């Protein structure tokens, strides 16, 4: 076969939307806006003493979400200022939403994990902040066509 | 407008295409071509249920590649017959003034002639004296500048509209008229009529879909006395199936419903499809090869389920290889005609001259030909046994060639394309083989094979 | 995008050139309207999701037929 | 959307005011200056057996500040001195505030922690001074339209 | 004349394709169509969806771009 | 064919008029006078093994544009003034503005980046100040024309 255009439109990184409690989060920097990571694989294997082979579902779905930022933006203030309330008064859960650009997207509830490290320097730094979600399963969603792909795959 | 709640939450429980075109006879508009969008609108328009249009939309809509638009055709009725031949509650669902349902009913010797009469006795003043009904097995009935529609609603009985206008005159007046539909189809179930509709979708370049209930489809190989003989020997090319129910719920819709959605560029075959609404056929082994020698499909159930089989047409021609031709035509023609106009509506309008006539090249592999190569329609690469390959080839006349008289009359013509079709998979074979002492042996001569024979003399 | 146009010295009319005047000059700009009302259409499912058809071809945004 | 300037007046790095004791500290080195880090996160995850995650805060707020100084200094004595009298007598706590330009800031107590290692070579060799602090909640303080901000978040 | 009067002749564009913005397709069959052509009879004809003026043709049997 | 001449107007390179602050600057070197770049490409390519390809929309226009000025004019001391400024003071963005006589524009918010170096020698030298822009795109705005929805048969 010949080559071929994966999509029609090109993926825009400023099209990558990211809500957190309900507002748009700009100051972005370098050239990683968000990491989306699980912390355990979803099936884990054991070995038999004759061959058989069990799996076992994993019932844990948390995630971690790291968000870089620019130490000149105002959402520094913002978090550190929900950090300082939540630990005064103990609400820390807020609502998480992310909506990819020819991609996965998330939708589902997260906290503030651990605060970053300020560094000054000669030029100008890099915060990034830790941010942890219940749910980590990524959604199709925007993507089309999936519902019948799904019925299309054999198993036994 | 004014907008009481700034937010309205209202809550609801339990909830392009090739549109086809149905030609029925009837009389519930004066217009000759109606689109509708669900069978919801057409009883709106006084078409009675069970009616051989209302039974087309149902199952048009029913399928998995429905087109949700359908077309109607009008010709006009003269007098409608209920035929109750056949052993057999008999309710009949009728409409008249487009404004009452008079579902008459009746219940039963059990002879149709008893039946026959009764039905035409309730008729009468069952409100009912603005139509007539006259017994004789069959009973005919007739309006009066009344809305008249009579539909099935149990028993064995069919219905069998009549009307004296000949359908091979009818089809050029709804031509003339609004023409953007690809199916053809028809209740008019005559030999004749089927005949000559198919002449006429073979020259304006639609599709021509039929049912049939002739026993003689599947009669013995050398005997030609069906409507599938005749259009064989013409070399026409129609989708002409077989089936029982045909006559009852004209089940073309169910056909329609599973290529309406299709669309040609994959050279996806129409075999093996569901048809959801026919019922598999129940002739023997031996029929069923009468049938497709007579190039009559057959809707058959193996394994529970039910699936179309072989898709073949009158002339023998598979029939998604028609449809191909048919989508490269409409859409190569449509994309060059939309790239001249852009330039005319700029002003600067193409002109002939080697500057830029080579410009096509570029608007025809865009629109039609990649388009039919990402999704496998086009076969491409190179061939070992022809030893040729199967890329695309486009040639265009320059200045020099194109005669004095062309210039003229402003006419460009003997541009040429070359094209590939890719061919689906219907019949597989297997060997299988059981061993049962132990696996065959094989030589130990770890040589390579040689490939050729050192005496060639 | 905002556009701007300013009249050159060979467009200015010699009376305005005594009286000192520049006109013409123009600007074109779009306003962002905010949001007022919202329609919502909730629908309540009771015995299963509706289904969907098995055609997994891609949607074809147009017809072939247009004559 | 376009491009956009974050601020308005350019990050500088001589507008960053570091006090120990009550005396602006001089002398810095190589390309950063002060780099301000937690010791743990601020809130452990624990997974459960269907499905529920239980989130605990942080009761621990200590931290570390890496100070970088050339070994040509007078502020490296200065420190040599206090950790010696500290040593002897048993006063180790003085305040420490940092003035942040366009950024986070900082203002509690601290203490030395580990002394650095000399090394005389061909060029100028660097110190780096480990100070803990107390509380390390970085406060966006300078920053403007915070409070507003912080009401604005939503959240259940 | 809203599609002719700033068409400068110098181009040699003619007015076949363009679009009337207000006219309606012609709708008398196809054989009508040939009868009018040879007529000198220009129509306005819609195809895939748009309308399109067919031919410029003058009374004489020149086309208008030339004249 | 016959050869066609593109412009009726000739290109004067007095007719390229660079506005930083709202002052006209005057005192151009030789050879050329207005140098400007990008820093990024526009599109990056993934190109995958199979054959797949995908790109991506840059979305940084930081670009630097160069300034090429005699050792005798008046400018040099301005901009000198202006970096002294914006070091005690703070603020360091200024409008910078570029009209071409028969090509694109530049109309954005600009910056002193690099000092240039200053050399003495038997003939009268050049000093390149570089300054830095916030978008790099340049725009067609003097010439009349609407033909990009014309073109595309995409």
């Amino acid at each position: 076969n010949q080559s071929k255009i994966l999509t029609l439109q090109a993926y825009d990184p400023a099209k990558v939307l990211v809500f957190i409690g309900g507002q748009r989060v700009s100051g972005f920097a370098a050239d990683t806006k968000i990491v989306i990571t699980r912390n355990n694989d979803n099936i884990s294997v054991h070995a038999g003493v004759d061959g058989e082979i069990s799996n076992a579902l994993s019932r844990d779905n948390t995630g971690v979400m790291t968000l870089s930022l620019q130490n000149t933006a105002k959402w520094n203030g913002y978090l550190a200022q929900w950090q300082r309330q939540a630990n005064v008064t103990g609400l820390i859960y807020l609502p998480v939403q992310v909506e990819g650009s020819q991609g996965l997207s998330l939708n589902t509830i997260g906290w503030i994990q651990k605060q970053p490290d300020l560094s000054y320097g000669t030029e100008v730094g890099q915060m990034d902040w830790e941010i942890g979600v219940l749910d980590a399963w990524l959604s199709p969603d925007q993507i089309q066509g999936i519902a019948a792909g799904i019925t299309g795959l054999l198993g036994l | 407008e004014y907008q009481d709640k700034v937010v309205d939450v209202e809550v609801s429980l339990g909830t392009g295409f090739e549109t086809p075109m149905f030609l029925a006879m009837h009389g519930n508009f004066p217009e000759r071509i109606r689109f509708y969008v669900s069978t919801a609108g057409m009883v709106a328009d006084g078409f009675a249920v069970g009616s051989p249009a209302y039974q087309f939309a149902t199952n048009a809509f029913a399928g998995n590649f429905a087109p949700q638009r359908v077309a109607i055709g009008r010709m006009s009725i003269d007098s409608s017959k209920v035929d109750f031949t056949g052993t057999t509650e008999q309710v009949v669902v009728n409409i008249t003034l487009n404004k009452v349902v008079k579902a008459v009913k009746i219940n039963v010797g059990n002879t149709p002639a008893q039946i026959a009469t009764a039905l035409a006795d309730a008729v009468t003043a069952d409100l009912t004296g603005k139509a007539t009904a006259v017994a004789t097995t069959y009973v005919t009935v007739t309006a009066s500048p009344n809305v008249v529609s009579v539909g099935k609603g149990a028993g064995v009985y069919k219905i069998v509209n009549e009307s004296s206008e000949t359908v091979a005159t009818v089809l050029p007046s709804v031509i003339a008229e609004n023409h953007n539909w690809y199916f053809l189809a028809t209740e008019a179930r005559s030999d004749a009529d089927i005949v000559a509709a198919a002449e006429f979708a073979k020259a304006n370049y639609k599709l021509h879909i039929y049912n049939s209930t002739d026993v003689d489809a599947y009669a013995p190989e050398n005997s030609a006395a069906s409507v599938f003989d005749t259009l064989k020997s013409l070399s026409y090319d129609s989708l002409g199936t077989s089936d029982a129910g045909a006559d009852v719920d004209f089940t073309e819709g169910s056909v329609i419903g599973a290529m309406a959605a299709n669309d040609p560029s994959y050279g996806d075959s129409l075999h093996l499809k569901t048809m959801p609404g026919m019922v598999p056929f129940a002739g023997s082994d031996t029929q069923r090869s009468n049938a497709w020698s007579r190039n009559a499909n057959i809707y058959r159930g193996l394994y529970g389920g039910g699936s179309y089989i072989e898709g073949k047409t009158s002339s023998g021609q598979y029939v998604d290889v028609i449809r191909f031709s048919h989508w490269v035509k409409f859409r190569m023609e449509e994309s060059v005609f939309a790239y001249m106009k852009r330039r005319s509506d700029m002003g600067l309008s193409m002109k002939m001259s080697d500057e830029d006539l080579p410009v096509l090249k570029s608007v025809l592999m865009n629109n039609p030909i990649n388009i039919g190569i990402r999704n496998g329609g086009i076969l491409t690469g190179y061939d070992t046994e022809n030893k040729v390959s199967y890329d695309p080839t486009i040639i265009i006349p320059k200045r020099a060639n194109i005669p004095t008289n062309d210039l003229a009359a402003r006419i460009l013509r003997d541009v040429k394309v070359e094209l590939v079709y890719n061919n689906s998979l219907h019949y597989v074979k297997i060997r299988a083989s059981v061993v049962l002492d132990r696996p065959a042996g094989q030589s130990t001569n770890a040589q390579t094979p040689m490939s050729s024979s050192a005496v060639g003399v």
